[PDB]
């Protein structure tokens, strides 16, 4: 697009090639990575846009990254990027992408970027899938993320599949594959539009947690996310609609090598108002987890 | 017992939103109670002619939450008073910080400004305006602004300006012949320096004296209202005047301040609940004593920052929930700087909480593009073009401020290319198209006659002007354009759905055409931004039949050439511009026209 | 009015275990109160800053008891304050013995250590720990310690101790990461010698200053709580500190000292008192889950029954105001029953420190593995003697002290061997019954003894064989937390299935709890060995669910990789047996599918 300034040449083809493509294959998918906030790269050229069908959310990942690449100690400090990455999410169609270009070059490990000790490493790391998951957009998640290999990713040699032996990346590996079947089954998740996504709360920054609905018509999902090693008891979130619900998902099961924490389902909503909301529920949230929940038909 | 133990316990908490219920002077008919936030201090007195004024005469007594009270016989309406606070070895005269009017006893504000004990008493007539104002129903309907500054508006005489109330039957007259929905005043609080414009406040509770007393005022906005007119009041909680007896170390240590690059030490300390008490009743204030229907916040950036201010974040959430549950059909605008996300998101959305954002990335991409040459806009095309994936962001007003007008930026008429004739269509073309872009509008002062010089406050707008053609045809197209806007609810809705562009491509000759909808109403705009005529001009359209020119720049009536449809214009059904039907049209030199199809 | 009736009364029959409610310095937003037990004094007064340190100012009035107590208006927290006791001729300054904190007044302990007036409000969190953790039901989970001495663990900067509040987050990651169940920690009551480790005790009642302040501790220990971590404390009861100025003759004459010097007299009332107020005050204040009581052998013997009275005294006085706490006993003379209820004669501790197989362990692992065949018996011998108590296998920081070198040191061979050796140690002692306690620095085979003025030698974690080894512990706590097998130390729980592979030097049990049945292969010598059979109870087909040669360990990788299917012909009296392939220096353990 630049020269650096604007290159209409470029601009030019960039709008004819995603033209000829839908014309003849209309089923097709084109995908731009754009390092400007260059407006329209996922809308239509006869709205002036440069006509890709998504774009890679690269706010997303470097904000993202930098808040939990962060202490939990500190990460109070910085709830501000966390919760902030939503009034960016709507601006483009999106797919939110963790690439080869971040697991290289010094930048370390998925695994390598985030804090603690490995017990903390893998709990980090199935937050992260389990936030990506939750927030709006496609997901791109590059090779060996899913088990949360430790070396850079070189091209000269294969990922560490041994580490598929050790029980704390067999745990990510298959927490992925839940948080994957939970997306190709629910289709709250696969609209990505501002209506698909609600606010519980956001302003519990001195501990960390934030909660937020994925919903589409009557389905709706929440998710619960705690962001610090300490479990929270009887913490209350507010629901739009009280009756019994059900926990989808826990990232602290031990299946992924968690705690073992949880609300262990029948959960049922108080009809007290919490969040300005109708009713409420009292949840147990286990340590560095996110919970994805559902009412119960 | 002045103050009641609520009043205490709310005040420690940062929920005193009455508070100027109690703090300041408040005036009985034998003497004046005394209420004064100063919580280091050892002692506080009220000094004034009522006891020759001797310090030890009345000294206030302290209670709960470092709030100091005392009553003073014979203190009387229009008198001057004064606070002595006392911090250990030292003790300093301070004015009311709740002061209702002020007033400078020298004569001279830069030498001395003197709190005044004042009754605000005033019987309004302007009940049938404030049972219909709407504000967040407003986003729907048309809300077109007129940016002024009282002193600078019109002058009685060279150097002397109009009163409150002089000024109310002309600025409501002319208002009114504009079409303007809302007046805009650049602040009116008490400040020492004239040339600031009001920015720098001391007296947050007092109206300026320079135009008269309170009720004066109260009087301005009654009549305004109406007259059917809105006031917007610009307000400052970013920073306070740097006066040494102003709001400045009031107990003798920090107090208002910081236990901002900008305003250094003049940051109000947000973490307070006592300033937080102060800056949202202030707030109030303007909204319950004077029935401003709206305030307008500038610098938001300033706060934001210092990264993040979260102590002023909190602050201006809780402000805009405030006053929108006090005042459900208030407004609340804010000018900010930066790309902070959601000022005119609910804080619920975790926005700040604002109705209202000053465009100013399209008011600088507008004025760049134009200020361009017409044979150059050809390579800044895309400048123009862009504005459209910004234009939703935000609930916006597009704003052409004073700030644009002042420093060497030039008038808007000084920033427009060619000869005179050039300058005129470009202003009336410039108008033109932020007419017809999504968001209110917002105009200050002397734009409407596109007036030569930068807006100086020292002196009053050239009215002169109004007398030559160009500038007179250029108030009549902001007149006309102000009548189509309230007219056509098109234009009322700002939203992506409103808008739909017919074509942007066309940078060689440099036209804009795009569509702005409300149901079945559409209203077609194509922009001729380089002074050639353009024949066989077609532009789609969705609809077919007869198509009526309501609006044309170039009327000879507004000082253009003339060149126009003139109405009647038939669609012809040839796709043009991936559209059905198209029209076949001539474009004036550096003009707008607006067609809609005939009904 | 101080002192209740009751509190006099109860303070004479050796019964006051709340003592330090009214003993001590108590504040009160005008004045702080001071009560102090000093019998055999004619004068006792309070002095500080708050008075000029007038010896006549506030001198506390006598009750009864031999209690005095009297209350300083303009006393308040932070403040410190001094005993000035006078018997007869002579007047002395002394400690608070019931100070609450204290800190050195010139910056070193050595020289200094004064009482603080202070308060100990504090809200906690662990509610939901507290209500959940299990005391003596413990005999029936894993409970792995992680022994600790905070100043020595990590380092903020080289010198430099974490702060109480600074080591939480780092001392629970490890710990989680490690799956270790409990924190034991070296005393952290107030000491003047760094150098002691904490065990020559001058403030029972005060968390060393050193790390920070009381509720320093308090959110460490809330912290460690929700992590779902436990706390051990040592306490040292057999001994007081040879201190001048603090509980050596105190009133004046013996006192805290028997009517050598510093060992407490238990005949006396107020000295019973004082220490199982202090059991209390730490279980309940600071809600510790566990008391360790070191050298319980010279509280035993001169038998001192007034010392065996105490110690089934304290017990039981522990146990009925806290039924969900721990008492942990080190007795090197096998005095029967340590763990024993008091009721069946015993001295009432939950747990005992099995240091006989420690030795045992030890010594055998010393010798080259050539040798280890003619010393089969240490090694196969220590089930005869692991059931006489509820014991907790124990690697401690005596162990790597004073020229005993560090398990790495002691380990035999070249350091590939002798991490092989450590795995197979560490392998053994999960798998051979009782509770399991490392010391910190074990877990990663550091290579020096246990240095306190230092930080554990951390570098060594980027060393292959060191970060194998921390992997190997990782696991074994992972099983351990996981297979209820080995949650039963009883006799019940262990199956030998073969102990006579004596030129081998091969050993192989199973661990049992119900129906499930864990498998330990055990190979103590460098000679890999393959078609190895052995016998096992159930047919069908076996998993090998650990292996010390593992590579993730830094072992060669020899193991029995593909699903062992067992194979129906009589071996070791057993009716199938597994061809097996034993790695060298490397234990297999092995679940039937």
């Amino acid at each position: 697009l630049y020269r650096d300034r604007e290159n209409l040449e470029a601009i030019d083809f960039i709008k004819k090639f995603n033209e000829t493509v839908y014309l003849h294959f209309p089923e097709a998918i084109t995908i731009a990575e754009e390092s400007t906030a260059w407006p329209g790269v996922s809308a239509p050229t006869y709205n002036n846009g440069l006509g890709f069908l998504y774009k890679w959310n690269m706010g997303w990942m470097h904000d993202t990254l930098d808040y939990m690449r962060r202490d939990p100690v500190h990460r109070k400090y910085h709830h501000d990027t966390l919760t902030f990455s939503l009034w960016y999410a709507f601006s483009e169609h999106y797919i939110l992408p963790l690439s080869h270009d971040e697991v290289v070059h010094g930048k370390g490990s998925l695994w390598t970027k985030m804090p603690g000790d490995d017990w903390q490493k893998a709990a980090n790391l199935r937050l992260l899938y389990g936030h990506m998951w939750g927030h709006p957009g496609k997901k791109l998640l590059f090779m060996g993320g899913e088990f949360g290999q430790h070396h850079e990713w070189n091209h000269d040699t294969q990922l560490e599949w041994h580490l598929l032996d050790q029980p704390y990346h067999r745990g990510i590996q298959a927490w992925v594959r839940d948080l994957n079947h939970l997306y190709r089954t629910h289709p709250a998740l696969w609209h990505d539009g501002p209506e698909g996504f609600e606010w519980i709360d956001f302003n519990d920054r001195d501990q960390s947690v934030i909660c937020y609905l994925r919903k589409h018509t009557d389905r709706l999902l929440l998710f619960v996310l705690n962001f610090t090693p300490v479990p929270r008891e009887h913490y209350r979130v507010g629901v739009p609609i009280g009756g019994p619900w059900r926990e989808v998902l826990n990232s602290d099961a031990v299946a992924y090598g968690g705690s073992g924490m949880g609300n262990f389902g029948r959960v049922e909503a108080v009809p007290e108002s919490w969040h300005g909301r109708p009713f409420h529920l009292e949840l147990t949230l286990p340590p560095l987890a996110i919970l994805i929940l559902e009412p119960e038909s | 017992s002045w103050l009641t133990e609520e009043d205490i316990r709310r005040w420690e908490s940062g929920t005193f939103y009455d508070s100027y219920r109690k703090l300041g002077a408040h005036p009985d008919e034998e003497g004046t109670w005394f209420c004064v936030w100063a919580p280091h201090a050892d002692a506080v007195s009220v000094l004034g002619a009522f006891n020759n004024w001797d310090p030890e005469a009345h000294q206030l007594e302290r209670y709960g939450a470092g709030l100091w009270a005392g009553y003073v016989p014979g203190a009387l309406p229009g008198h001057a008073y004064k606070y002595r606070i006392r911090h250990g070895f030292y003790q300093a005269d301070k004015t009311d910080p709740y002061a209702f009017a002020m007033e400078p006893p020298t004569g001279s504000p830069i030498e001395g400004l003197a709190s005044i004990i004042t009754r605000l008493d005033y019987t309004w007539h302007d009940d049938a305006w404030m049972q219909r104002r709407k504000g967040p129903a407003s986003l729907y309907e048309p809300v077109s602004i007129y940016e002024v500054h009282l002193g600078s508006w019109r002058h009685k005489q060279p150097g002397v300006s109009f009163s409150y109330r002089e000024i109310a039957e002309p600025l409501a007259d002319y208002v009114q012949d504009l079409g303007f929905t809302h007046v805009e005043l650049l602040p009116i609080m008490e400040h020492p320096y004239y040339g600031s414009w009001g920015y720098q406040v001391v007296g947050y509770y007092a109206p300026t004296f320079r135009y008269g007393t309170p009720q004066d005022l109260m009087y301005l906005i009654d009549y305004l209202h109406q007259r059917g007119i809105g006031v917007i009041l610009d307000w400052v909680p970013s920073h306070f005047a740097a006066d040494p007896q102003g709001l400045v170390y009031f107990d003798g240590t920090t107090l208002f301040e910081y236990d901002h690059p900008d305003w250094g030490t003049y940051v109000f300390d947000y973490n307070k609940p006592g300033v937080r008490n102060f800056l949202i009743s202030n707030a109030l204030f303007w909204l319950d004593y004077y029935h401003v229907d709206g305030l307008r916040v500038d610098a938001v950036a300033s706060m934001l920052y210092r990264r993040e201010n979260l102590e002023a974040i909190d602050f201006i959430k809780k402000f805009n929930e405030t006053v929108y549950l006090h005042f459900p059909e208030a407004i609340t605008i804010a000018e900010e700087s930066t790309a902070w996300p959601g000022v005119s998101a609910p804080t619920y959305n975790n926005g700040l909480g604002f109705l209202y954002k000053w465009n100013m990335g399209w008011m600088h991409d507008t004025l760049d593009y134009m200020r361009r040459d017409p044979v150059h806009r050809k390579y800044h095309h895309d400048t123009l073009t862009f504005s459209l994936w910004y234009a939703f962001s935000e609930h916006y007003i597009l704003p052409l401020s004073h700030d644009e007008v002042v420093h060497g930026k030039g008038s808007l008429w000084t920033k427009m290319p060619g000869d005179d004739w050039q300058k005129a269509a470009n202003l009336r073309l410039l108008y033109g198209h932020m007419w017809g872009h999504p968001g209110k509008k917002l105009l200050f002062m002397g734009g409407e006659f596109g007036q030569h010089h930068e807006w100086n406050h020292d002196t009053q707008l050239e009215w002169h002007l109004l007398d030559q053609p160009y500038h007179r045809g250029i108030q009549a197209w902001v007149r006309d354009l102000n009548h189509l806007y309230r007219t056509h609810p098109a234009l009322w809705h700002d939203g992506p759905e409103g808008f739909e562009w017919i074509d942007f491509n066309d940078r060689d000759q440099s036209v804009i055409c795009y569509l702005r909808k409300h149901t079945d109403r559409l209203l077609l705009f194509v922009l001729n931004f380089t002074p050639v005529p353009r024949e066989h001009y077609r532009v789609g359209v969705p609809i077919g039949g007869p198509w009526r020119e309501v609006l044309n720049s170039d009327a000879v009536a507004y000082g253009g050439s003339g060149m126009g449809n003139f109405g009647r214009v038939e669609a012809v059904p040839e796709s043009w511009h991936g559209r059905p039907f198209h029209l076949e049209l001539t474009l004036p030199p550096l003009a707008i026209l607006i067609l809609e199809p005939e009904s």
